[PDB]
């Protein structure tokens, strides 16, 4: 039995817990600096270097291999919105909102912004097209709940916006991820599950009026879909539910 | 003052109750109106407890105690300096929590995302509140309650438990504690899964979640997926807490023995309540 | 400098209004402790 | 305090008067509580004793 | 009324993934097991393959072994009567020897040897796990962090059966294998000494532990919160950051004052998990070998009034 | 008192209104209960 | 000593306003409460000692 | 660069320390005032 | 020795300033929280015990 | 090397400034130790 | 000894000077609390022994 | 052991340097504190019953 | 070598000053300790 | 044998230097030592 303090009441335990304490500062320091190497240095809201950068520095650069040849990411690296963010400031002082200027949800701002991702698809372990249409994905098949396909799509304005014509699907994680979905007008669109409500009779979409799956963006080549692609289809369907609000 | 990509984002709306008096950020802080609801009553909370501090005459944060008032006092309130002071911390520590929760919807509103986050944090909410309103308020006194402080509540935990007996043998606990041990496990699963593609052996691609999913059907022979494991993670959380308020609120009201004889029940079946050997016949 | 975007003249009445709601403010406080000295002296 | 005026050069109203709010009203309430916890100036506690309503 | 993401809706099935292979030997690997509809509702439909090296064999016959040992003991308790076998199952325990026999290993096999031969099993086969982990990450080319993050686990178990029992003399000291036995053993310990409570290191276990809940409810929920911009696929977010990582970062930054990334969060999230069973090891070593009464302890640092 | 109509210039009243009522009553309800638990004024007896 | 205002060319004031008005404001309520915990200082019970008012 | 990370200038940033130095000594003098006051009434030294 | 500007050369002079404003806040409350606790030395005790207010 | 990007002449300028900050609080803690140190040693 | 220079050649000296610090800071604490803490060489309370301060 | 240089080849100096400091300190604190357990060993101790300090 | 992009020159100056450093603190530090085993020797 | 991609030159300063650190560092531990066994051996 140890037990013999060395001083005070300063045992083995205690050693142990005050040991304990500097390395969980340590670690805490460690995760945040990790936890720095995107969206830094900190910006004014004209987009200048801000005075105040915090109390902890930016680490050191760390670069990622890609997987398919398609390039090496150094972060933190140089950051710029490569896009025209469509907003003008309501205050001259900081901490206040900017409002936008024009559509909110063409222009891709707030609860409707996208980020300039890479404009190419996404590949899986193969160096395929990770999300691609049921059709061209291989004996791919809905195992279970009511098939969507030829059910009619209404809007948050409860009324029909188009009949559901397939689905895009993840390949290797076999999970749905897109429904297809043709319009009045001939044209098609995507829509991405978590925001669509398969029901018994009609897929249900909440985020989106009837007049709105006309402004979702499209695909240029009609069987696959890139990051950037996505990232925008997503950004708008999602400022659906702020921007639509007024119709429904 | 702002992140590399925040500015796009700061638009106005999205707000519960007002839409211009409190929206607004104050540094990286949203403050809405349930954002000066919450800092005030944290305020109020926090300096009332140093006041507590003050009047139990102990500068140590460790021995800092905020009892509740005694069970003769009921259901009613108490002088500050023995049992109000706990009473005043608990509603605005309620308040904090609720509005907190509420600034955070209006804060996933703004930024056009699930109310996930919030939900999550009303279960805690209502574990807190079981454990301070709901079951003293069934048990008809604020006595019964944890106290505010830091080894003080410990001793809360250890009487009320030993109340019972030994308080493993509750089942709701026994269901509450496995969710808790999963969910850390999931957790360290999860989080080394990741680091583990997004960080390879030296100089090798960044693996794709096909490399994370055969690793764990090589492992263990099965994959819950990258969707699947947040879902778990989101659901044993939230079941842990379900039954840990569940168990409390049996306990004292529902149940007054020692927990272990409950399990009698299954013993005494009737078809093998009577055979002599093993260990209870 | 010029953070807030007000001028000279509107921060000059912006703070003249101020400072008179704090003397008020200020005046009613002094009655208050006036009272409460008169009733409860704390020295 | 000529030139204290410039403090609105510095911080927007908007959130100044919210700020100020909250400390009047917290400062408030900690210093009445405050009274009220010690029994000395407890003026409930000293109108129960003078009055006998105890 | 909205879709909350928390079950798949409508499942899809393709052909079989049999997964990367990159450094795996085929050979090793099984076939693909069957679709579960039900596991789909949540998460995958496919079961399968599993891989079956020399450390997976051998974790798994040395495991297969160890519960084998206590069943029988079981069975042996319950005088071969499976309406008593079924009746007392939490009930039944297989106890290590007792205190007089210390670390030696000549106790009778009904007093605490055949836990000798149990406990024999279940090192070899959470070891060969251990290096099991290992490998197949490995094999993979992926980093080890699944075998660090269960170092601590196994750290936690060694301490319980193994580190502490040789630190305080006898294996009397080490966990019984049974259900409400190991409760008991648990609650004994606490009582013994002295409100472990009072534990430093049980008090930032708990805090881990409870953190560990707090900060998965956080991701989950954040991540499904997300998933409606692909948040979920967390590894091209890493390398190509989306919307749905930066409207991630945002929340918790307007909620909190700081946010993490795509990446760090995951650092967080293996270190509060490791935390748990590291601290907790901490503790249990430290107590009896140097506190045997942790609230005294507690009373001599603060904590607890004199 | 004159001047201070300008505080209309800073703030919105359509929500000021509602925030001001919300305190009033919460005010009210705390001084409710801060007389009800001193033994010398509870009326709920 | 004639140059310190250039820590405003390192510091932005409306951080450095904000953060030293919380540091004076709980530096002030820290102090004030210490005097109030100890006995020969606290006004109020000095007051009631004076006053015979317990 | 200490040619400012606030973006001031020497005049702007030596008006404003010549502010906040006129408040700085005020509320050190209220502070004096007190101290001597409280020194006189019951002495710490 | 007279050569130590070279340190501004390094780190940056906004953290090292508000960690050493932190650091210097901190170890004088150590240090004033050290001497409270001694009974030989919390100014406080002293002056009660010379001027009897106990 | 030089990483805060600042000139030499403007480290020359911060350090002064620093410097004379750095003495006057020393100073002033000296004042303070002398006059704590004759009412009360510690030696 | 005079080609110690090349420890600034693998290590950064932003890394080496803070960790010196806080490492330099953390050892004078720890000692002057174990001097603290054994009457032998607590100067507060030999102070105190020497003039019956107590 | 001559070409015992040839371990930096292998080794990265910077990964040896920072382990084996924080070993040495690790190592150095610990048996500081195993004498100090010792009262055959703790020199405060001994020079506090040599010198009559207590 | 080559490790942290520093050149001999900008090395050698910052090593020279760091045991500029380096030495005040121990000249301090040994004037303390003489002062202490002067005062109450521990040997 | 690039591992850490030293020329085989460097390696040779590098181990010099790090050599007279440790003859330094043990060379006052030996002295340390035989001053405390003086004071008072262990053996
Ligand atoms: C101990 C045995 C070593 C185990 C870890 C070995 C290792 O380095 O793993 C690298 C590991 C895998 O690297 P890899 O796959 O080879 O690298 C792939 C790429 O290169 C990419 O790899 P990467 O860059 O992702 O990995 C880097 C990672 C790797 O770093 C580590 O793993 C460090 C491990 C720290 C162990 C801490 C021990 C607990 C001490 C508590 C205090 C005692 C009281 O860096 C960190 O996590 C840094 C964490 C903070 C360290 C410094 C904290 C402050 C120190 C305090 C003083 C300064 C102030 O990285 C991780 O997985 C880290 C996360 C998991 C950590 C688990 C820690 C387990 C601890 C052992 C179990 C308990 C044993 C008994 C302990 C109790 C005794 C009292
Ligand atoms: C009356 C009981 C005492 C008490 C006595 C103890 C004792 C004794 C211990 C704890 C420990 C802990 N206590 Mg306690 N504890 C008390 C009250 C609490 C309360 C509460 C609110 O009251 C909580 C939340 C906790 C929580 C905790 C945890 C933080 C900690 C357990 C960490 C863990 O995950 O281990 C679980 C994980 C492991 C044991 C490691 C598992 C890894 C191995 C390798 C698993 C292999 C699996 C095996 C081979 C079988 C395979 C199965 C098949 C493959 C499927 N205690 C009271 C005061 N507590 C532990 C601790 O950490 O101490 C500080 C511990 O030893
Ligand atoms: C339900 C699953 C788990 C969970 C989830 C969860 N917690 C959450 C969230 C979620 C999803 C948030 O979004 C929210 C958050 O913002 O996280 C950073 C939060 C949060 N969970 C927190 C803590 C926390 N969660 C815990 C538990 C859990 N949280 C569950 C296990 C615990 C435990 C088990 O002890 C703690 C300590 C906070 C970090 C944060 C909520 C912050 C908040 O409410 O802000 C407003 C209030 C304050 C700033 C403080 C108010 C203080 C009072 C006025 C005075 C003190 C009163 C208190 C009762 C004293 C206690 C004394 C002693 C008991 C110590
Ligand atoms: C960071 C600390 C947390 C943690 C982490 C953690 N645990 C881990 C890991 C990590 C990082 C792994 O990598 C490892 C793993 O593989 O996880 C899936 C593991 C693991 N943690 C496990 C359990 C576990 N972890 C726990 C706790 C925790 N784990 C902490 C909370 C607990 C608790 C709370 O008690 C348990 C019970 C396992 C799932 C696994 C280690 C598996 C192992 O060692 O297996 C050995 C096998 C046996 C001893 C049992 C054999 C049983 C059978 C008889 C085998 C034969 C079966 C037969 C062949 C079937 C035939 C079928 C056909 C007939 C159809
Ligand atoms: C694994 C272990 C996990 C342990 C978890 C429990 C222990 C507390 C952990 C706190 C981590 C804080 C990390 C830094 C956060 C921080 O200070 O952010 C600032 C706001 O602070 C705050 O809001 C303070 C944090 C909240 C109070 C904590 C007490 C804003 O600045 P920044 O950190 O974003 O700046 C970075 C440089 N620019
Ligand atoms: C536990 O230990 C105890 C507490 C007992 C003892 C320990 C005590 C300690 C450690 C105390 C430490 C005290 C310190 C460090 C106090 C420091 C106080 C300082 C620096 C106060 C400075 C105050 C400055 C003020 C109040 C200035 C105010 C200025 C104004 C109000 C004017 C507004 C400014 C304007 C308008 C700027 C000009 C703007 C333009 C556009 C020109
Ligand atoms: C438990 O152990 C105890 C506590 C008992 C004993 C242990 C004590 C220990 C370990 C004590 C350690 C003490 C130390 C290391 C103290 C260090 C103190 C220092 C370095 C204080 C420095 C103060 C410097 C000050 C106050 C400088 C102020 C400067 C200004 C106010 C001017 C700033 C403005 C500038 C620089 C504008 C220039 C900008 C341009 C663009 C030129
Ligand atoms: C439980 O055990 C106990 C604690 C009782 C006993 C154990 C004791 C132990 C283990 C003690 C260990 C002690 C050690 C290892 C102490 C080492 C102390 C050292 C190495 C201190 C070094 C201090 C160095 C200083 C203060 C250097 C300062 C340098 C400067 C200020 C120079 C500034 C740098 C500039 C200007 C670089 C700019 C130049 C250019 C060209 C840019
Ligand atoms: C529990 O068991 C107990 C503790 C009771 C007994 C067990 C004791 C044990 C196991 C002791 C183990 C001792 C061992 C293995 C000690 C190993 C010591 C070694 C390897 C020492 C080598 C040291 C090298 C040093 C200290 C280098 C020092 C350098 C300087 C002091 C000057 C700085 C210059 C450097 C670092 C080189 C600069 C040049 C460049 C290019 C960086
Ligand atoms: C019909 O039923 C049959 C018979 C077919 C199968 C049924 C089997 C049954 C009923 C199995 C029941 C199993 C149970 C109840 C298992 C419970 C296990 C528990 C709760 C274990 C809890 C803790 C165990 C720990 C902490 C073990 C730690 C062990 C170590 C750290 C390694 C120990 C190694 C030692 C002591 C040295 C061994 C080495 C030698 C050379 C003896
Ligand atoms: C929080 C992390 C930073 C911790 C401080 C940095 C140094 C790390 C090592 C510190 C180790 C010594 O830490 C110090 O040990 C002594 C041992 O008696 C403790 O003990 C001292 O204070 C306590 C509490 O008043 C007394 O009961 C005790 O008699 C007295 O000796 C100190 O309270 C503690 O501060
Ligand atoms: C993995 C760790 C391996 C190293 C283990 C070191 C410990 C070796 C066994 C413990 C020592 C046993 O010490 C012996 O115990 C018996 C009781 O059984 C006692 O016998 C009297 C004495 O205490 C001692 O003779
Ligand atoms: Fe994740």
């Amino acid at each position: 039995m140890v037990g013999v303090t060395a001083f005070g009441n300063f045992d083995l335990a205690s050693l142990a817990i005050y040991s304990f304490w500097i390395f969980l500062a340590g670690l805490i320091y460690y995760l945040q600096t990790e936890n720095m190497r995107e969206g830094y240095p900190l910006e004014n809201e004209d987009g200048t270097p801000a005075a105040n950068q915090g109390p902890f520095p930016l680490p050191k650069p760390k670069t990622f291999i890609l997987p398919h040849g398609r390039g090496t990411l150094t972060v933190p690296g140089p950051e710029s919105e490569d896009r025209p963010i469509a907003l003008a400031r309501t205050a001259v002082s900081e901490g206040f909102p900017h409002a936008p200027t024009g559509d909110p949800m063409k222009d891709g701002v707030g609860p409707a912004s996208w980020v300039a991702r890479r404009d190419l698809p996404e590949l899986d372990g193969h160096g395929h097209n990770k999300i691609k249409p049921m059709k061209a994905a291989a004996g791919f098949y809905v195992s279970a709940g009511k098939n969507p396909i030829g059910l009619p799509v209404r809007g948050c304005d409860l009324e029909i916006a188009g009949k559901v014509v397939d689905i895009w699907v993840d390949i290797p994680e076999q999970m749905a991820r897109f429904l297809e979905v043709e319009l009045k007008d001939g044209s098609t669109r995507l829509l991405p599950m978590q925001m669509v409500k398969v029901q018994s009779n009609r897929v249900h979409v909440n985020a989106l009026s009837s007049d709105l799956f006309a402004g979702i963006p499209t695909i240029k080549s009609p069987t696959e879909v890139t990051l950037l692609e996505e990232d925008k289809i997503c950004g708008y369907v999602a400022g659906g539910l702020m921007y639509a609000a007024p119709k429904r | 003052a702002l992140l590399s990509f925040e500015r796009k984002y700061r638009v106005p709306g999205g707000t519960l109750v007002g839409g211009n008096l409190f929206d607004f950020w104050v540094g990286p802080f949203y403050v809405g109106f349930f954002g000066v609801a919450t800092f005030f009553f944290a305020a109020l909370g926090i300096i009332l407890i140093a006041w507590s501090a003050v009047l139990q005459g102990t500068w140590n944060p460790q021995l800092i105690s905020v009892y509740p008032p005694a069970l003769e006092y009921g259901l009613g309130g108490a002088p500050l300096a023995k049992g109000g002071l706990w009473q005043i911390i608990t509603i605005c520590a309620t308040g904090a929590f609720v509005s907190w929760a509420l600034r955070e919807v209006e804060i996933c509103r703004k930024l056009g995302i699930g109310y996930h986050i919030p939900f999550a944090f009303a279960f805690a909410i209502l574990a807190y509140l079981t454990l301070v309103l709901f079951r003293p308020v069934m048990m008809g006194a604020w006595g019964y309650a944890f106290p505010y402080g830091i080894w003080t509540h410990l001793d809360w935990v250890s009487n009320t438990g030993y109340t019972y007996g030994n308080f493993h043998y509750n089942p709701a606990h026994m269901i509450a504690i496995t969710f808790f041990f999963t969910n850390a496990l999931a957790l360290a699963l999860h989080g080394a899964l990741v680091l583990s593609a997004a960080n390879p052996e030296k100089g090798k691609e960044m693996r794709t979640p096909d490399h994370e999913d055969t690793f764990f059907r090589d492992l263990v022979g099965y994959s819950i997926g990258t969707l699947g494991i947040h879902r778990l993670g989101l659901l044993l959380s939230l079941s842990a807490v379900f039954f840990s308020a569940l168990c409390m609120i049996i306990t004292g009201t529902i149940w007054f023995d020692q927990w272990v004889d409950w399990w009698q029940w299954w013993v005494k079946l009737p078809w093998w309540a009577n055979i002599p050997g093993g260990i209870n016949g | 400098l010029g953070y807030t975007g007000l001028t000279d003249e509107q921060a000059q009445e912006l703070h003249s209004v101020y400072m008179s709601g704090l003397w008020l403010f200020s005046a009613v406080a002094i009655v208050a402790h006036l009272a409460v000295y008169i009733w409860r002296p704390w020295f | 305090m000529s030139k204290f005026y410039k403090i609105w050069m510095i911080f927007d109203p908007r959130r100044v008067f919210v700020a100020q709010g909250v400390f009047l009203f917290l400062l408030a309430v900690m210093i009445h509580l405050i009274l009220l916890s010690t029994p000395s100036y407890n003026w409930l506690e000293i109108s129960a004793a003078k009055y006998n309503r105890v | 009324a909205e879709y909350q993401n928390i079950f798949t809706q409508v499942q899809v099935r393709g052909p079989a993934d049999l997964g990367m292979t990159e450094d795996v030997n085929l050979a090793n690997r099984s076939g693909v097991g069957p679709f579960s509809t039900l596991l789909g509702w949540f998460g995958n439909a496919q079961l399968g393959p599993i891989y079956l090296g020399s450390l997976g064999v051998l974790s798994l016959f040395s495991g297969l072994m160890w519960f084998f040992t206590i069943g029988i003991w079981f069975w042996y308790q319950a005088g071969w009567n499976p309406a008593v076998f079924l009746r007392d199952l939490f009930f039944f325990s297989l106890e290590p020897p007792a205190p007089e026999y210390g670390l030696s290993f000549a106790a009778p096999l009904k007093e605490g040897g055949l836990w000798l031969i149990a406990s024999f099993f279940m090192f070899v086969a959470v070891w060969s796990w251990w290096g099991r982990t290992y490998l197949r990450a490995q094999a993979l080319g992926m980093g080890k962090h699944t075998a660090w993050a269960f170092l601590s686990a196994i750290w936690l178990w060694m301490v319980l059966g193994f580190i502490r029992p040789i630190l305080m003399g006898s294996w009397s000291e080490a966990v019984p294998y049974g259900i409400f036995s190991h409760l008991d053993w648990t609650n004994n310990f606490s009582l013994v000494h002295g409100n472990l409570f009072y534990n430093p290191f049980h008090g930032l276990s708990i805090a881990f532990l409870y953190g560990s809940a707090l900060l998965f409810a956080m991701h989950g929920a954040t991540i499904l919160a997300v998933s409606r911009f692909g948040g979920e696929r967390e590894l091209e977010q890493i390398a190509d950051r989306g919307t749905a990582a930066e409207r991630a970062a945002l929340f918790w930054r307007w909620t909190m004052g700081f946010n993490a990334t795509m990446e760090g969060i995951h650092r967080w999230a293996i270190w509060m998990a490791v935390l748990v069973t590291l601290t907790g090891g901490i503790g249990i070593l430290l107590s009896g070998t140097v506190v045997d009464n942790w609230y005294v302890w507690g009373q001599n640092h603060g904590m607890a009034p004199l």
